[PDB]
């Protein structure tokens, strides 16, 4: 069962935000990216978005987002995002997205409506971490198994929680309009609004679905009308004003927490050894940059660590006490000389 | 500002560990003498005076 | 010297629900890592569960069927099992790592209990 | 500024020190130890009874 997991985010709504770079410029968008985390080894990254996923206006793959206070929905396979190459969206749940695509320097996320394209790009570093000691850029078809950390594919109630807050007052210039001589305020049906003005003196009025006109005001730009909502909490976003008083009403769990799993890691080619009197030579040919670590079995190791990305030649000396080395991810190889 | 029988407080700076000088006040000379000590700050953000 | 005592388990039919309990006793005040490990015959040891304070972890083949709860006050970890499969036949061990002795002579880091055998019949 | 001081190992008595500066006023220090513990590092071997 998963509806009990989804129940937490039925209590919230999407929210408009500011994003520095839409397709035009400094902009207000529904897809503002708050933060990005890239700690998993296989390129799995977590995006914290301003929209909601998996909830209809319960459906599998959809994006639920906000338009000047009006909630709208789109199929999930329309939105895209990229850093340097086209990324791939896996799944979404609430304010979080799990993505799998290679390294880069900026995150761009975009989608296309019937005629208007929405997008923006944020410059937060995304890093690709190789496992083991064989640097690569795309995981291999075959190799061996290791234990690294990858981000879990499914949602569950973990010990990590976030905080919501009571929403603030949202100014909307659309509500206010000019009558013949007064200012007309038309709050939306089934919701309350707050009108504050200084056209004459200080004014404050809570209207509840009432079309009221105020005297002494001629132009409309003098003053403002807001929107009030009690339910449908919002995340502790830094891009919003806060409400009045203690701003705390619970917390929600964060899915897609990291976990331990089995990892495919490449295997380097076998180095060809040639032996001589108290010495060894390693004919060597790497497919990718790889680490040599070499040690002696005496009181002092003379440990040597080296990164090689080209064919090369190395001649090592070995004594009776012993020599040991690791190339790539092979088990360590120990050689022990003999009198001759 | 000089009063009838008050005491005048004056701020100054010097470069001597053992300051000793003659101060001119408007008709006369007086002798001032003392022993200064290092300040605390190693690097400051104002000019030498 | 701290020791871990395991209890629970036993014989059951396919689809049953059991409980495993591991308790720590000795010169200990606060514990960090509660974990469970399973070892089937002819195979190496593997992790099944991992609990540490509020956080809990699960392996790939065991999600949605095992639940882990830790009580730091009693320093016990309880593993609730539901809807068991014939692949679950193994001996289960409980692990404790990051032990904080209350001075509390500093000693071995990790300890191990005897464990319990769990067998489900098809 | 570094200042070294010595403390007798005995609780129940006070101890006063003055930190002297050539160009600044002396600074007082008052110290009173309340309780000192000498905890041994002990391991457990076995237990016996009737």
């Amino acid at each position: 069962s998963t509806e009990e997991l989804f129940n937490e985010y039925k209590l919230t709504r999407p929210y408009m935000a500011r994003c520095i770079r839409c397709a035009v410029g400094s902009c207000h968008s529904p897809i503002a990216i708050e933060a990005v985390k890239s700690d998993g080894h296989d390129g799995y990254v977590r995006l914290q978005t301003s929209s909601q996923y998996g909830l209809d206006s319960l459906k599998g793959r959809t994006m639920r987002y906000d338009m000047h206070g009006t909630i709208k929905e789109i199929p999930l396979h329309q939105v895209s995002l990229y850093t340097s190459r086209p990324c791939h969206i896996v799944d979404g749940h609430g304010y979080f997205l799990l993505a799998r695509c290679p390294a880069g320097d900026s995150i761009t996320m975009e989608f296309k409506k019937d005629s208007v394209r929405h997008s923006c790009s944020v410059p937060y570093e995304v890093k690709f971490n190789p496992v083991g000691r064989e640097l690569y850029t795309h995981p291999p078809e075959h190799g061996v198994e290791q234990a690294c950390q990858v981000y879990a594919h499914d949602a569950q109630n973990r010990g990590a929680y976030v905080e919501m807050h009571l929403p603030g007052s949202e100014v909307d210039s659309s509500l206010v309009s000019l009558s013949g001589s007064s200012v007309t305020v038309t709050p939306p049906d089934g919701t309350s609004a707050l009108v504050e003005c200084e056209c004459g003196g200080t004014k404050i009025s809570e209207t509840i679905n009432k079309t009221k006109q105020f005297s002494q005001c001629t132009k409309k730009e003098q003053c403002r009308a807001y929107r009030l909502q009690n339910d449908k909490w919002v995340y502790n976003s830094d891009k919003l004003p806060k409400a009045a008083g203690a701003t705390l009403k619970g917390k929600l769990h964060v899915p897609f927490l990291l976990a331990d799993g089995k990892c495919t890691v490449p295997l380097a080619p076998e180095p060809m050894i040639t032996f001589g009197f108290r010495s060894v030579s390693l004919k060597l040919h790497p497919k990718n940059p790889t680490y040599l670590i070499t040690r002696q079995l005496a009181d002092e190791p003379h440990y040597t660590h080296e990164l090689i990305s080209e064919p090369a030649v190395r001649n090592f000396t070995v004594t009776e006490k012993g020599w040991e080395f690791v190339w790539g991810n092979h088990p360590p190889k120990r050689f022990w000389a003999q009198e001759t | 500002e000089l009063t009838e029988q008050g005491s005048a407080t004056i701020h100054f700076s010097t470069a001597n560990i053992h300051p000793e000088f003659r101060l001119q006040i408007c008709t006369s000379y007086v002798t001032c003498k003392g022993d200064c000590h290092p300040p605390k700050d190693h690097i400051v953000t104002h000019p030498q005076y | 010297e701290v020791q871990l005592q395991a209890s629970g388990g036993g014989l059951v039919q396919a689809g049953g629900s059991l409980r495993l309990s591991c308790a720590a006793s000795g010169s200990i005040v606060s514990i960090n890592v509660m974990a469970w490990y399973r070892q089937s015959p002819g195979k190496e040891r593997e992790l099944v569960a991992k609990s540490s304070g509020p956080f809990t972890l699960y392996a790939d083949s065991v999600k949605g069927r095992f639940t882990i709860s830790n009580d730091a006050a009693k320093n016990t970890v309880d593993l609730q099992m539901n809807s068991l499969k014939p692949e679950d036949t193994a001996v289960y061990y409980c692990n404790a790592e990051g032990l904080r002795y209350p001075s509390g002579t500093y000693g071995p880091s990790a300890v191990w209990g005897q464990g319990t055998q769990v067998t489900v019949s098809s | 500024y570094e200042h070294a001081t010595t403390m007798p190992s005995q609780a129940g008595i006070s101890y006063n020190t003055i930190v002297n500066r050539a160009g600044y006023a002396p600074l007082p220090i008052s110290i009173t130890p309340t309780k000192i513990k000498l905890i041994p590092t002990v391991n457990l071997e076995y237990v016996t009874c009737h």
